[PDB]
């Protein structure tokens, strides 16, 4: 057996409330600055989809 | 009706819509080898009394814009001579539900 | 967002206007005049963009609300510009509006009446009345003004006649009425209007000619002078004028211009402007296109970018500064000019200076707005158009999709000892994702504990919020204060003004709690969906059960998910009871299962329900608490209840089956009867021995008492246990039943374990006797398909030369090669699939159940028998796109093969297994087939990313209303019912499985229990009218649609089918009528019949249900399963994107399905597809002979040796008369035509340019990583959207919108017609040659005649019907006898009404169906075409989807696509904004004077209100009992 030398969970965070950008108000970007996690287009569809109002606000 | 049989002059084509409220239709005899109501894609369009428009109007509450549209020069619009308002009753195979009511607004 | 913070006011709508100059220098903080920034020392200077007026900025206080940076919302300033500027989003405008008026008058050039017709149209457009619109062009009487103004005035009559009588009815409010139709109307006009306008060159209103104005890239205009024409008319009508009493252009010359035309043309520019009436009755001035001060943003927008240790400047102070420079300079500029003047003359200077002047603030303020506009600077910085659109756009990036707050990311790692609805958390995200619970008598005990354990002890509280609103940090607190605030947590409010108010305590998420967890790229909502809590101790990654496998379209192959925490109990509801797991069970795209058990729990269940598995009391027993611990509510009972043993005596046994009854005994109510269902298994009953019935699964009663339950029971299968479980007992029962199975499963692996091995691949010494003695014979098939194709009888030798010169022709050849490759295939796999059928499963030395290799193939757990065959029997033919093996110039297919072998292992028939392996050759080979599918995935540039995208926003809106109609966010009616029977697909799925139905009648009775309905619905009205319409269509059975009756329409269009018991769609009442009339079986068939009616009531799609998303979704998501390429019409994707991205009129296959009738022949049919098919000259010319001979004169003759004429007649259906006339007629007039150019072309250009230059034959990292790197990347990587166009699509998006006497006449006749020829002599006898002489000038020299010949022969038609190339005759489709055309011409296909049924003649052109049948018939063809794309590759998708995208794309009676184009009719400019080219659809929106009702979902997530889909669509009122 041969052991691969990637660390699969490199990408692994939590944000309760973290730092936000002046313009939008909204969280930053950033793994190691407590960033935010991005609800793009697609779950705003499916938020949408489910007729889940509340969620998606 | 006046069933053309190659082609209308320009100037005599102004002359169709010059003596209201008389309505007159063309028609090229090429274009009428087959009835376009007889093929099994195109369902039973009926056009609707002032009264039966005026009734389904009420019964969604909707506005004579606010309805799927047909156009004034589709060919089935032409077919049962279709005037801007009038409104078609549409029986159509569903494969879903079988018979089915939808309707169209001509504008 | 605070529940103890709520707010009274809301905003209902959004206007668009223009700022003022007047309206910005009165809310103005302070004037900027300054272009630095900073004084010395490090103050802001006092007028310059940091000016302290404009917000707190450097630790100083505002100089206006005099608050700090973080309460101070910042202030807005303003730049007096010195001199007007155009603004360049109007500028387009403006310029329209210049070019279109008189330079005298002062009017539009176009005729007054002419104008006031447009003003009438488009006033009458404000309201809601199109018709009326049509009509005044009804209204009519080089004219005189006498009679002109009086049908001004008749047309002005008739305006206000139609407006006041509209206005009496509900037609239109005085707010006017507006719909997309309206829109459609109004967006027509406006643009007929600017046409018209721009038109006329002569004025209509005074005949004096006006100079002419250009424009250039930049917002500049210039004046070209008139001719001498137009200035003799400006001095001819020059008298007329005393009666009554390129040089460039400044912006206050053109804004003098438009000044007085918009005041001459107010009455119709007030209707340009205004979409709806104008009831604010502002006036329509020119001054809203010009810019005579810049609003400069508070400087909390312009704060200065910080990057580590770097402070950077803001680029848009930068480009403010610039503006400012320009400023003071003109200031300077206008100060001198004041100065000096009596000396003048050269004149040229001072409009120099100025022209100057204008142009540099003018770009300064361009590149404030639109950098793409300002002149190039030797990247340029980023005006505020390129703000809302730097890469997605402000709308896409940061408003229909936001960064949240309590949100978590990880790697997920499966679990089955978690239920199938949770999820494990790991204790880190635990102790930092809180929870914001009010402090309650109810729950006083549960938060004091919460508080004392604090921020890093679960279950514990990272914070407290008091009734004050303030917060306190229990992150720093010891024990000691965490107990003290824990006993003030319900102490009441001294205050009265927070007496309503309570303490918040802000505590860890605990195991009650729903979470969303999500899974990129969301494709369907099931991708998105909520999960119950979960904290596992020691633990770093997320826990996911299996059964959630196939819904996100996760494999724990090191896979990353999205965790939501939701902070508010509506929130928590929703994701509880709508967006949960359970409810999750049936995609919307079929009604299918996407949950069940994936792998070791079917192979378990296999060996656990197998009749050779028994368990003594202690084992049984054990394996039923296991799985079920009422602890944990698995029981219904309270006691685990016992079946008694199977076998008593001699010692008490248990069967297998046995406790799968009991799981679904504890598990399903105690109320309701046991589950009856006869289904089957994916194992055949020869497998387990003989006589055997463990096929038919049958439970009777809730009680397994014959066969094993597979993939296809407890697998997201349809109709299996799970299933059937999920029909009678509802979603959370299923959800029990998945996760005590695969708990049991787990359990009975771990004390029974499953293994794979050796012994599992072997095959027993007979059994691979066979093997061998099969694939003996193949040696010989490759020599036998080698001279089949070849056509040599007796079976000529491998060695031949004549068939190794035959072999040649074929290798030469890529079609050839195709008929050898096609049959030695055929040959070879008929021997391939002999050694699999007598060797597996009959040859195999361990057999079923025990060999587990054949067990994982059967049970549907992992593999397939295909598999199983290339392990233990052979490879078989190693197929190459289609072919065979790649083959050499040289004719060999490998260096050590013989050149043209002919054997199967040369060809790539690999006879040996993966068992006892495969031989150099064979691998080579097997290496070329491998790789060849992994090549087609690297290319394959179809993606449904875009196509998905198109339909979402344009149906996001579109839902169920209460009025059972489908509905758009404006209210606008789509579909008059959900399919015309108003389902839900997650619904119709047992509704016509009858038999189940019956077999559960008393189980479902008590299901859908009426008791508490009866009262509530009728049961005769509908029931009555049923009978009626069954009655009348019973009578017109035989008779044809068009003849049908149309006295009583269907029961649903009558009768509401959640209030009437019986208005059910005609599909179901005859399914169900047939169902009791062929099955006569202590259940009535009446009774029955009102159970299944009661049953389609509760099967109704509910009100608010965002269908319109759903069916984007249910297209979208399996689409993405048809991105590999044909194994002659267009599929897949490309065909999916040509109907609803594009829908295009221009089909790359336009097709014609001819239904022939039963009195043509099948070889009167086939001479009839010859008759139509394109005939062409090149295909009945056997040879050309051109003996060309230079005499006196270049002769040239050319003989046309053609085919047999009986040969040519019986292959094309062409004469010799024929090809006669094609000749005589056509023929050599292209050949004459042809050498002519050959002439010129030899003179024009005598030879290429020596010296000069000619042009030249012809994310590198990111190319150049391999699977394994590039899926790494997509890995961590959070969408913005879906996946991009940036393909094929970007391409297709790059459009915008000695002789005999006969003989001799015949020659003499076409000498006459022919410049060139000077003998033409035909076969007219025979019909087999064509000679003819051409005699050219003795300077046309040397010309290559045979390929200029040859060229005009493939390109010369022999006959050929219009617009159609080829008609086949294809095998007759579901027994339906047609005929495929590859070309569209209804009108010719009508004239063969003697062969063709010409009411169903079939077209895949949608726009051509549209052309001659109508919408409707259009509308048949999108639902038959976007199935004919899914059904191809086995995918199913409900009708219901496919007939509202139709429905939506004949919307406005054509054939609109899903893209910008068809998107311009729709009412949200915010819907617009957010899809593409935001500044352009503001500017339409901003002189429309548009009002944005806020009722699209994405204008709703623009401006923060509730969207109104599904929970939305209503409202919630308290009932309060004090008067
Ligand atoms: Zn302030
Ligand atoms: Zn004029």
């Amino acid at each position: 057996y041969q052991r691969l030398r990637h660390m699969v969970n490199d990408k692994f965070q939590v944000r309760s409330t973290g730092p936000v950008n002046s313009l939008t108000m909204q969280p930053v970007k950033g793994r190691k600055r407590h960033g935010g996690i991005r609800v793009g287009e697609m779950e705003r569809d499916a938020l949408i989809g489910h007729g889940t109002s509340f969620l998606l606000q | 009706i006046f069933v053309y049989q190659n082609n209308i002059t320009p100037s005599a084509m102004k002359l169709v819509p010059s003596i209201p409220p008389a309505t007159i239709e063309t028609f090229n005899e090429a274009a009428l080898v087959v009835n376009i109501t007889h093929h099994e894609l195109v369902p039973k369009h009926i056009r609707l009394s002032s009264d039966e428009k005026r009734e389904l109007l009420k019964r969604y509450r909707l506005k004579e814009s606010q309805l799927p549209r047909i156009q004034r020069a589709d060919p089935v619009a032409l077919y049962l001579g279709l005037k801007r308002g009038e409104v078609v009753k549409i029986i159509r195979k569903s494969e879903t539900s079988g018979r089915y009511a939808s309707y169209r607004i001509c504008m | 967002m605070d529940i103890s913070k709520p707010v009274g006011s809301e905003i209902t709508s959004v206007d668009f206007g223009i700022l003022t100059a007047k309206e910005i220098r009165n809310l103005s903080a302070k004037q900027i005049t300054n272009p630095t920034v900073l004084d010395n020392l490090g103050h802001p200077v006092s007028g310059g963009l940091y000016d302290l007026a404009l917000g707190a900025f450097l630790r100083n206080l505002c100089s206006t609300c005099g608050l700090d940076e973080k309460f101070c919302p910042g202030h807005q300033g303003h730049i007096e510009l010195p001199v007007p500027c155009y603004n360049p989003l109007f500028f387009n405008q403006l310029y329209i509006y210049l070019r279109a008026s008189c330079l005298f008058c002062h009017h539009f050039r176009l005729k007054s009446v002419e104008v006031h017709r447009y003003a009438c149209k488009l006033r009458l457009l404000q309201y809601g009345l199109i018709d009326e619109s049509y009509k005044l062009d009804e209204i009519t009487l080089d004219i005189s003004s006498t009679l002109l103004n009086e049908l001004k005035s008749k047309r002005s009559e008739y305006v206000d006649m139609a407006i006041a009588k509209a206005l009496s009815d509900g037609r239109t409010t005085e707010r006017g009425s507006f719909t997309a139709t309206v829109n459609d109307e109004r967006k027509k006009l406006v643009h007929e209007f600017h046409k018209k306008l721009l038109s006329r060159g002569k004025c209509d209103n005074c005949g004096m000619f006006s100079p002419k104005f250009r424009k250039d890239g930049f917002t500049k205009i210039f004046e070209t002078a008139l001719n001498e024409k137009q200035i003799t008319n400006n001095r001819v009508k020059g008298f007329i004028r005393q009666d009554m009493i390129s040089t460039y252009i400044l912006s206050t010359e053109v804004k003098n211009i438009l000044d007085t035309v918009f005041r001459k043309e107010q009455c119709v520019l007030q209707y340009v402007f205004h979409s709806r009436p104008n009831l604010s009755r502002k006036l329509v001035k020119a001054d809203s296109f010009f810019m005579d001060v810049l609003v400069v943003p508070p400087t909390r927008f312009r704060l200065p970018s910080k990057l580590g240790e770097e402070v950077h400047e803001n680029s848009q102070n930068q480009l403010l500064s610039k503006v400012l420079t320009t400023s003071l300079l003109i200031r300077d500029l206008n100060d001198d000019l004041s100065k000096l003047k009596v000396s003048l003359e050269d004149r040229r200077v001072i409009f120099s200076r100025l022209m100057n002047a204008f142009v540099t603030i003018q770009n300064d303020v361009n590149a404030f707005i639109d950098s793409t506009k300002a002149q190039g600077r030797t990247v340029p910085i980023p005006g505020v158009k390129q703000a809302l659109e730097k890469k997605e756009g402000l709308f896409r990036k940061h408003m229909m999709g936001k960064r949240v707050n309590y949100a978590a990311r990880s790697v997920i790692s499966p679990d089955p000892n978690i239920e199938t609805n949770e999820i494990g958390v790991p204790p880190v995200f635990a102790v930092k994702l809180t929870y914001p619970e009010p402090v309650t008598a109810y729950n006083i005990a549960e938060l004091r504990q919460a508080v004392i354990n604090g921020p890093d002890k679960w279950p514990g509280a990272t914070q407290i919020q008091n009734e004050d609103g303030s917060l306190v940090s229990l992150i720093g607190m010891s024990v000691e204060q965490r107990k003290a605030l824990a006993n003030q947590l319900l102490t009441p409010s001294s205050n009265v003004s927070t007496h309503t108010l309570n303490k918040k305590v802000y505590r860890h998420i605990k195991n009650r709690d729903v979470v969303l967890m999500n899974r990129q790229p969301t494709l369907h909502k099931a991708s998105m969906m909520g999960h119950k809590v979960r904290v596992l101790p020691n633990e770093k990654t997320l826990r996911l059960h299996y059964a959630n496998t196939g819904a996100y379209n996760a494999d724990f192959d090191g896979d990353e998910m999205n965790m939501h925490f939701p902070q508010n109990e509506n929130a928590r509801a929703e994701a509880l009871n709508l967006a949960n797991t359970d409810s999750q069970y049936l995609t919307p795209t079929s009604g299918s299962p996407v949950r069940g058990l994936i792998q070791d729990h079917i192979s378990a269940g296999v060996w656990l329900t197998s009749k050779d598995s028994f368990f003594t009391r202690e084992q049984y027993q054990q394996y039923i608490y296991g799985c079920i611990r009422p602890e944990d509510g698995h029981t219904t009972r309270s006691k685990i209840v016992t079946l008694p043993p199977t076998i008593f005596k001699p010692y008490p046994l248990w069967t297998g089956k046995q406790i799968i009854t009991t799981v679904l005994l504890n598990v399903t109510p105690p109320d309701m009867p046991g589950i009856n269902l006869i289904s089957k298994n994916k194992i055949k009953n020869e497998y387990w021995g003989k006589g055997s019935l463990e096929n038919e699964v049958l439970f009777k009663d809730g009680a397994l008492l014959c066969g094993i339950l597979d993939k296809s029971q407890y697998g997201a299968s349809k109709y299996g246990i799970v299933h059937s479980l999920h029909e009678v007992y509802g979603p959370e029962v299923a959800a029990k039943v998945l996760s005590v199975l695969g708990r049991l499963f787990t359990n009975y692996i771990t004390a029974t374990a499953f293994t794979c091995g050796m012994d599992d691949l072997r095959l027993t010494a007979e059994g691979n006797k066979w093997r061998t003695d099969i694939l003996k014979t193949s040696v010989d098939t490759g020599r036998e398909a080698a001279a089949e194709v070849t056509n040599l009888d007796k079976d000529t030798p491998a060695d031949d030369p004549e068939l190794l010169k035959r072999l040649q022709e074929i290798l030469r050849d890529n079609n050839k090669s195709g008929i050898l490759d096609a049959v030695t295939s055929s040959k070879v796999n008929a021997i391939t699939s002999q050694v699999v059928s007598k060797c597996v499963p009959d040859g195999t030395m361990k057999k079923f159940p025990c060999n587990s290799m054949q067990a994982m193939a059967l049970s549907g757990a992992k593999g397939s028998n295909v598999n199983v065959s290339q392990i233990m029997c052979l490879l078989g033919q190693q197929a190459l796109e289609g072919r065979r093996v790649p083959v050499m110039v040289s004719g060999k297919t490998l260096p050590s093969f013989k050149p043209y072998e002919t054997d199967a292992m040369a060809g790539g028939y690999v006879k040996g297994r993966f068992y006892s392996g495969i031989k150099p050759q064979e691998y080579y080979f097997h290496c070329m087939a491998g790789r060849e599918g992994l090549i087609d995935t690297a290319v394959k540039t179809s993606r449904s990313g875009y196509l998905q995208r198109c339909l979402t926003k344009q149906l996001e809106g579109v839902h169920v209303s209460y009025d059972n109609s489908i509905r758009d966010a404006d209210g606008t009616l789509v579909q008059f019912m959900y399919g015309g029977d108003a389902i839900d697909i997650t619904k119709e799925s047992h509704m016509t499985q009858f038999e189940f139905c019956l077999d559960n009648y008393y189980a479902l009775l008590k299901k859908y229990n009426p008791s508490a309905l009866i009262e509530h619905l009728d049961v005769e009205s509908a029931l009555k009218y049923s009978k009626k319409t069954l009655k009348y269509r019973k009578k017109h059975s035989k008779e044809p649609h068009y003849k049908q009756s149309v006295k009583y329409d269907p029961v649903l269009a009558k009768y509401n089918p959640a209030k009437y018991l019986g208005s059910v769609s005609e599909n179901f009442q005859d399914k169900l009528e047939s169902f009791l009339d062929k099955n006569s079986k202590g259940v009535n068939e009446k009774k029955f019949r009102a159970l299944m009616q009661l049953k389609y009531m509760r099967s109704l799609i509910n009100p608010g249900e965002a269908v319109g998303i759903i069916a984007s979704q249910s297209v979208g998501e399996p689409s993405t399963q048809m991105t590999l390429n044909t194994f002659n019409v267009t599929l897949g994707i490309p065909r999916l994107r040509e109907i609803v991205m594009t829908a295009s009129a221009a089909i790359k296959t336009p097709q014609m399905t001819l239904p022939i009738w039963n009195d043509v022949s099948d070889e009167q049919a086939d001479t009839f597809c010859k008759s139509i098919s394109k005939v062409l000259l090149s295909e009945v010319i056997d040879k050309v002979i051109v003996t060309e001979t230079t005499g006196t004169a270049r002769s040239y003759v050319i003989h046309m040796r053609f085919f047999d004429n009986n040969e040519y007649s019986e292959e094309y259906d062409v004469s010799k008369e024929e090809l006669q006339n094609v000749i005589s007629n056509q023929f050599i007039h292209l050949l004459e035509a042809a050498i002519v150019k050959e002439i010129k072309k030899q003179k024009r250009t005598t030879g290429p340019d020596i010296g000069v230059a000619v042009p030249r034959l012809q994310n590198s990292k990111r190319l150049e990583e391999d699977n394994d790197e590039e899926q790494s990347h997509k890995k961590t990587k959070q969408a913005v959207s879906y996946d991009e166009p940036d393909e094929d699509e970007i391409e297709t998006m790059r459009e915008a919108e000695n002789m005999n006497k006969v003989q001799r006449d015949r020659q003499s006749a076409i000498i006459s017609h022919h410049r060139f020829i000077t003998k033409y002599n035909f076969d007219d006898e025979s019909g087999k040659w064509c000679e003819f002489k051409l005699e050219l000038a003795a300077d046309t020299e040397k010309l290559l005649m045979v390929n200029i010949v040859e060229e005009i022969c493939r390109k010369s038609i022999i006959r050929q019907i219009p617009h159609i190339d080829r008609c086949v005759h294809p095998e007759p489709e579901n027994g339906k006898r047609v005929l495929v055309t590859e070309g569209v011409n209804f009108q010719a296909m009508w004239d063969q009404e003697a062969f063709i049924d010409v009411d169903g003649i079939t077209s895949n052109d949608v726009a051509a169906v549209l052309k001659t049948y109508g919408v409707e018939a259009a509308r048949n063809t999108i639902v038959n075409e976007i199935n004919n794309v899914f059904s191809r590759y086995a995918i199913s998708v409900s009708f219901r989807h496919l007939d509202l995208i139709a429905d939506m794309m004949t919307r406005q009676g054509t054939y609109l696509a899903f893209n910008r184009q068809g998107m311009e009719t729709s009412t949200s400019s915010f819907m617009k904004m957010s899809y593409e080219t935001t500044c352009q659809f503001l500017t339409k929106a901003v002189l429309d004077n548009e009002r944005e009702q806020l009722d699209s979902p994405s204008a709703r997530i623009v401006v923060g209100k509730l969207n109104n889909v599904g929970t939305g669509s209503f409202d919630v009122l308290a009932k309060v009992p004090n008067a």
